[PDB]
């Protein structure tokens, strides 16, 4: 009668080493230039 | 100007206003409102866990593969949702002054 310890039919096993882990963000951005800069509102040249 | 710590800095003035001429039948009087609160986290993060757990025996996977499904749609669907949280993450709690110190590609490390 014994049956010599019967295994199981058919489970999780391609779980075994599943997590599973997670990415990365990282949103963060570039300043623009504003260096292209002048004001006309006065006087460089008559002022003399 | 009351519950200021409730919203997003960088987007100074969060609210957008409409106005009907012509109530509901009924009462004098309605509103209705729409957050995009960041809050949706709480959601999206519950489904996520409750999915991991599912899929980690890949408790009845059989189903949606037998209609003939490939598991790497469900793979890159809770990819899609963990990167999804990512972006609710990144912009939840992100001050309106940048972040300063986070680099690794850099060059020297030194003094």
């Amino acid at each position: 009668p014994d049956l010599k310890n019967v295994k199981s039919k058919i489970g999780s096993t391609e779980n075994l080493k599943h997590q599973p882990g997670g990415g990365k963000v990282q949103i963060i951005n570039k300043k623009l230039d504003l260096s292209n800069v002048q004001s006309k509102c006065g006087s460089k040249d008559n002022i003399k | 100007n009351k519950n200021s710590s409730y919203f997003v800095e960088w987007i100074p003035n969060n609210v957008k206003t409409a106005v009907c001429d012509i109530p509901p039948r009924g009462l004098k009087m309605s509103a209705t409102f729409i957050g995009n609160s960041t809050a949706i986290q709480e959601l999206f993060k519950r489904i996520s866990e409750q999915f991991t757990a599912m899929f980690r025996r890949k408790a009845f996977l059989h189903w949606y593969t037998g209609e003939g499904m490939d598991e790497m749609e469900f793979t890159e669907a809770e990819s899609n949702m963990n990167d999804l949280v990512s972006e609710y993450q990144q912009y939840q709690d992100a001050t309106a002054d940048e972040q300063g110190e986070f680099e690794e590609e850099g060059e020297e490390d030194e003094a």
